[PDB]
RNA sequence: GCUACCUAAGAACAGCUAAAAGAGCACACCCGUCUAUGUAGCAAAAUAGUGGGAAGAUUUAUAGGUAGAGGCGACAAACCUA
RNA sequence: CUCGAUGUUGGAUCAGGACAUCCCGAUGGUGCAGCCGCUAUUAAAGGUUCGUUUGUUCAACGAUUAAAGUCCUACGUGAUCUGAGUUCAGACCGGAGUAAUCCAGGUCGGUUUCUAUCUACUUUCAAAUUCCUCCCUGUACGAAAGGACAAGAGAAAUAAGGCCUACUUCACAAAGCGCCUUCCCCCGUAAAUGAUAUCAUCUCAACUUAGUAUUAUACCCACACCCACCCAAGAACAGGGUUUGU
């Protein structure tokens, strides 16, 4: 069963009716518009309605850089590398424009986050628009894509290899030396994995988010 | 995203924007009463030592939602009256533009990709 | 910076003895029904509070010798027994402390 | 002497019989005064023009997107009524002021936390106390009586309406963020000065005018945001879609109000009046009202041809 | 604008914080009733309470090994948490620990509090316990109870 | 007994490069460029970082010498018990 | 007046005021056709740019702008900051002097202390300014070239006040680079009717109109639960919640 990661509200004091409704208007919209399972890194083609572009229908294919925000609002990162140039649109999951959203490539990587790939190599970012989509057999383990990419050379966008970070997919050995590794291990927190009182238990959260879901499928 | 002293790159195929030189364009003013420029917005450059408006087709700086974002800031080089110094425009430009059509239909005309 | 000027004792009067500066009386202080010292209503009683520390240090005290030396915690439940009382079927399999003393009232056996 | 609280001398069986005494006769109270229409209610006339009715007090749930149909995205800020009644009418002679007030409570409270003053105010009017009462200046023919429910169905979609609340306080806060002055540079020698004023006065006046820009307490006072538009109006939550933000924190009190704005005045022709009367209406409303260019979410997606 | 900031700022950083904790709750779990500053008792309350959650989960799960392993700085109460403590709240959903505060400490005059485990060998600590049902004020609402239910059956 | 210079007889200078060095990198050690802090301060001249030198005209312990109309000084009118 | 001390340029910061008005508003005249200007009356609510060189105030220059106003405030403000300049002790060059030394000559370097006693002040107003585009319109005007105003529509910038749905710094939240809202008037003159003076005359004649708001409205508004706990409230105090007091 997956819970798509915008109905999962995060921490904070807002009252759970907000939530309730809110829900109601995605459950809404995704009867209308088919919104299909994916993850950060996954290849996706979005159609949305353009007022100005040829024929009013745009068609942007990329890899899922990022899933973020909560309720209507929730948004994904697309990226691709067109004709050279890097382009990253930030597509609207309930936006009304979105005309179609289909899973090219249903994959997950070893980050939750895929921002560095701006700093990596043009290949790892370059996909094919005609590509033709993947056939996913049913009931099987969504595939994890333990690709490693190679990295530009220094400066990047952002000190990926800080701890906060906490990135897997980046071949750190081959574009940093082994003192630049001990450098970045001096803002380590190993008392923050530790933490109990930081953690963040949403499984009785998601328990009740699915009684809403049945429910609507039913009416 | 493009302000003063902002290095851009030149999309176009004109000479000017395309020869080799000792210093990268850059941006020495945005004809804009804040001072920030954004996509569809002109600009003046010091490019090889001389002084050309330049129209802003990207940049780095994320904006509204459904707008593609560049990894690099890309400018068009185009004359006083607007119209395109270069022929072909081989770098994807946003579909924004194309609500100015009224100043910027010979720009958009050369545009070869729009993403 | 420096003082332009002494400040006489009628202004310094007005500013140490303002009601702000005062101290507050207490309303919150009741008597210990237990012991009948007084005690405050949010606050555990001093009296009781010492009593149960005092019994509390000798039962510590007990543990130790019978661990003898650190490192020593048990893995059972413990249970402290006095004078001329025997293991119930309730404390059977668990670590028993003897105290040299009669049991006292308040502290109820479980 | 000694302070007391509800509960202190109430033993372990007397507290849940209490707790469940109180909050019974509560949810009776508001359950009696569901249909203000057949128990005797003030003479009811035409919406006029110059005539201004009465506002609600909503509480603020959050903010959420919506999308029109020219695919332009506003942000709206969702007001949530919550036990909303009209408490004290006061004539105009009384008002002491050019104008007749209503007084308006909501977010009914616990009885144990109020003042007696405040107790028996209630206790005559047979509702549960109110955490925030608001005055409202109406018209004479907007009178309602004290003890009539109010619901967010009192505003329409289309309308514009003013909310004022109090602001988040951000305590003691020097000029730079509270008045956005520019402060001093980070270097090229700056000697512990960095986020001060500066400069406070003039020398020859000798004396800092009154009303120059200090540190001091920010935010924590009561701001009013004009022309807000009213997109969508829930009526099973009684929930009023307003445009934009509202001053104040989510889970606050406000003050909902038609605009005092020239540009949207005599806008209540269609607008109820002196308020909305569930009990008395010959149709009920359907759950959500939507503005004419507000997409539903059960609405197709957008085509512009 | 210290809004919504649940955790205290103590010790001599944040990982200085956590130190202090577990050195709190080091004690906590060998003594079975420590005293402290009441906010460090307080900061240190939460963690007590999830510490036993992690014993529940047996100790052949890595993960609540490894969390235990941090948290206590003894390893000899390691095997009393999942084995003594855990067992003990098996059939308590919560409410592992109680917290009162007693007099302030007599050197610095600082606000002092008591946490212990519950169900320990310790004699107990002088509980504030509520008025008698027999009182004046509580015979009162006890006929009054009874009188609704009377009519409530009628 | 501080400091300037001198006398007698002592001590210290890792590692690397070059292996020749008033040579380079760089600890101990010596000095005090720049910035911040400090300004009744920890300190009647310091702390933190960054820096100059670090086998030499080096640094340094001990005892001795030169005394005010003077000493001493790789001259800063320096230094000769704040 | 002050040498038993009233601290100097320029900058930063915050600006208070004057109007002899740079821009925006309203008018008179023109060698004012229109578009741009010149000049005068009235108007201080609002605004009055970013940079290269120079310690600079200036000035020159680049790119803009509706405009880049003139002055006062101990040449506003160093118990807020800067120290480039200037102005001690070092040194150099030119020149004056037998030398010491000197030179509104240049040049390099050169310690910016103060824990606030008093006065004053620390949420005033909650009405907004301006540009541009479209349209009017290739119309009025004009031989042609050229080219409006008023009305209407739309989109922005700045300022003020808020907010966190998304983006972003971030993650129980605070923030902007993000989003939302923002409402009256300005008196100079131009015209009637009609006396002194039976025409006429806009009148410190009686009078009429453009022409005016008691600035409209909005906001605030009840009060010992209160020992204690919590808080989107807060330095303390206060304030909100506890029907969320094992
Ligand atoms: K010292
Ligand atoms: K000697
Ligand atoms: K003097
Ligand atoms: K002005
Ligand atoms: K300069
Ligand atoms: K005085
Ligand atoms: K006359
Ligand atoms: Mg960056
Ligand atoms: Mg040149
Ligand atoms: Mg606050
Ligand atoms: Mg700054
Ligand atoms: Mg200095
Ligand atoms: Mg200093
Ligand atoms: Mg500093
Ligand atoms: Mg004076
Ligand atoms: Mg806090
Ligand atoms: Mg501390
Ligand atoms: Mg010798
Ligand atoms: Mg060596
Ligand atoms: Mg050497
Ligand atoms: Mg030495
Ligand atoms: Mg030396
Ligand atoms: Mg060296
Ligand atoms: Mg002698
Ligand atoms: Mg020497
Ligand atoms: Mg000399
Ligand atoms: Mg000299
Ligand atoms: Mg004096
Ligand atoms: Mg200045
Ligand atoms: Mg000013
Ligand atoms: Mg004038
Ligand atoms: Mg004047
Ligand atoms: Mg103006
Ligand atoms: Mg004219
Ligand atoms: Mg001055
Ligand atoms: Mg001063
Ligand atoms: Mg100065
Ligand atoms: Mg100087
Ligand atoms: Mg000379
Ligand atoms: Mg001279
Ligand atoms: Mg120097
Ligand atoms: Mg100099
Ligand atoms: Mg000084
Ligand atoms: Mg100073
Ligand atoms: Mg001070
Ligand atoms: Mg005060
Ligand atoms: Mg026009
Ligand atoms: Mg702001
Ligand atoms: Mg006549
Ligand atoms: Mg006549
Ligand atoms: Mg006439
Ligand atoms: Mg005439
Ligand atoms: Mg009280
Ligand atoms: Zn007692």
């Amino acid at each position: 069963r997956f819970l798509s990661p915008e109905f999962i509200p995060r921490r904070g004091r807002t009252d759970p009716l907000k939530f309730q409704i809110e829900r109601k208007d995605m459950l809404e919209r995704r009867k209308v518009l088919h919104i299909p399972e994916f993850y950060v890194g996954s290849i996706l083609r979005v159609t949305t309605a353009d007022p100005y572009a040829s024929g009013k229908i745009s068609q942007f294919l990329g890899i899922c850089i990022q899933r973020s925000g909560r309720g209507l609002g929730a948004t994904f990162i697309l990226r691709n590398v067109i004709e050279g140039q890097g382009v990253e649109i930030c597509f609207e999951l309930y936006n009304p424009r979105v005309q179609e959203i289909q899973v090219v490539k249903l994959e997950k990587r070893l980050d939750d986050s895929l921002l560095y790939l701006r700093d990596a190599l043009p290949e790892y970012s370059t996909f094919d628009v005609n590509m033709k989509p993947v056939v996913q057999e049913p009931n099987q383990k969504v595939p994890v894509n333990e690709l490693k990419v190679k990295m530009k050379p220094k400066p990047w966008s952002k000190r990926w290899e800080r701890p906060n970070f906490n990135i897997k997919g980046i071949r750190f050995d081959l574009c940093l030396t082994e003192q630049q590794m001990k450098e970045a291990q001096k803002w380590n927190q190993p008392w923050l994995e530790f933490d109990m009182m930081r953690e963040y238990d949403t499984s009785k959260i998601e328990a009740a988010i699915w009684k809403e879901i049945e429910a609507s499928k039913r009416s | 995203a493009i302000q003063k002293m902002t290095r851009v790159r030149v999309v176009d195929n004109s000479a000017l924007g395309n020869s080799p030189y000792h210093r990268a364009p850059r941006c020495i003013h945005v004809y804009k009463k804040n001072g920030v420029g954004k996509v569809g917005d002109q600009i003046l450059l010091a490019i090889k030592g001389q002084k050309k408006k330049a129209l802003i087709v990207g940049h780095c700086m994320p904006g509204p939602r459904m707008t593609p974002r560049f990894d690099s800031n890309n400018v068009v080089l185009i004359e006083d009256n607007g119209n395109p110094v270069g022929t072909r425009i081989k770098t994807p430009i946003p579909t924004s533009l194309r609500k100015r059509e009224g100043e910027y239909s010979k720009v958009l005309a050369i545009a070869q990709n729009f993403v | 910076a420096a003082p332009k000027n002494r400040r006489t004792i009628e202004v310094n009067r007005c500013r140490r003895r303002n009601p702000q500066k005062l101290i507050k009386v207490k309303n919150n202080i009741d008597v210990c029904p237990e012991c009948g010292h007084l005690k405050q209503k949010h606050v555990l009683c001093a009296y009781c509070y010492e009593k149960v520390c005092k019994e509390t240090a000798e039962i510590r005290r007990q543990i130790g010798k019978q661990e003898g030396g650190p490192f020593k915690a048990p893995t059972i439940e413990t249970v402290v027994l006095y004078t001329g009382e025997t293991p119930s079927e309730q404390d059977q399999g668990k670590r028993i402390i003897e105290r040299d003393r009669k049991r006292p009232s308040w502290f109820t056996q479980n | 002497k000694s302070g007391t609280w509800w509960d202190e001398h109430l033993s372990e069986e007397n507290v849940p019989f209490i707790k469940q005494l109180v909050s019974d006769e509560d949810k009776a109270q508001l359950a009696s005064k569901l249909c203000p229409l057949k128990d005797e209610p003030w003479p009811i006339h035409p919406w006029e023009p110059g005539s201004f009715r009465v506002g609600l007090i909503a509480l603020k749930l959050g903010m959420m997107p919506l999308w029109t149909k020219d695919g332009q995205k506003h942000v709206v800020t969702l007001l949530q009524v919550q036990d909303c009644h009209v408490l004290k009418y006061t004539s105009k002679e009384n008002c002491n002021g050019k104008m007749a007030t209503l007084s308006v409570g909501g977010k009914t409270v616990s009885r144990f936390r109020k003042a007696t003053s405040i107790l028996e105010f209630y206790r005559e009017l047979g509702l549960p106390p109110k955490q925030t009462v608001k005055i409202f200046n109406i018209t004479d023919n907007a009178a309602i009586k004290p003890g009539t429910p109010l619901y967010a169905a009192h505003f329409r979609p289309g309308q514009y309406v003013d909310v004022t609340a109090k602001t988040i306080g951000k305590g003691f806060q020097g000029v730079m963020k509270r008045w956005g002055f520019k402060g001093q540079p980070a270097t090229h020698g700056q000697t512990k000065t960095h986020r001060r004023p500066g400069a406070v006065a003039t020398g020859d006046i000798g004396r800092v005018w009154p009303g120059t820009k200090m540190p001091g307490k920010m935010g924590n006072i009561y701001r009013t945001e004009y022309g807000l538009k009213v997109w969508r109006i829930n009526t099973k939550h009684n929930i009023i879609y307003v445009n934009g933000s509202v001053p104040g924190h989510k889970n606050c009190l406000v003050k909902v109000k038609d605009s005092k704005l020239p540009a949207y005045k005599d806008l209540g022709k269609n607008l109820p009046f002196p308020t909305y009367f569930p009990d008395g209406d010959e149709e009920e409303l359907p759950e959500d009202l939507y503005d004419e260019n507000v997409c539903q979410p059960g609405a197709p997606s957008i085509t512009f041809a | 604008i210290s809004h919504g900031r649940v955790f205290r700022r103590m010790g001599l950083g944040p990982e200085s914080r956590i130190h202090l904790l577990r050195n709190l709750l080091t004690g906590l779990v060998r003594h079975e009733r420590i005293e402290a500053p009441w906010a460090r008792v307080d900061e240190m309350r939460g963690y007590a309470e999830k510490l036993i959650d992690y014993g529940k989960l047996g100790d052949t799960n890595e993960r609540a090994m490894r969390m235990a392993d941090f948290w206590l700085t003894e390893k000899d109460l390691i095997p009393k948490l999942f084995q003594v403590l855990a067992p003990r709240y098996k059939d308590q959903t919560g409410g592992y620990t109680r917290m009162l505060q007693i007099p302030n400490r007599s050197l610095d005059r600082a606000k002092m509090a008591v946490i212990e485990y519950k169900g320990n060998c310790l004699p107990p600590l002088p509980l504030p316990r509520r008025d008698s049902h027999l009182t004046l004020l509580n015979q009162l609402l006890q006929g009054l109870r009874q009188d609704l239910r009377q009519s409530q059956e009628a």
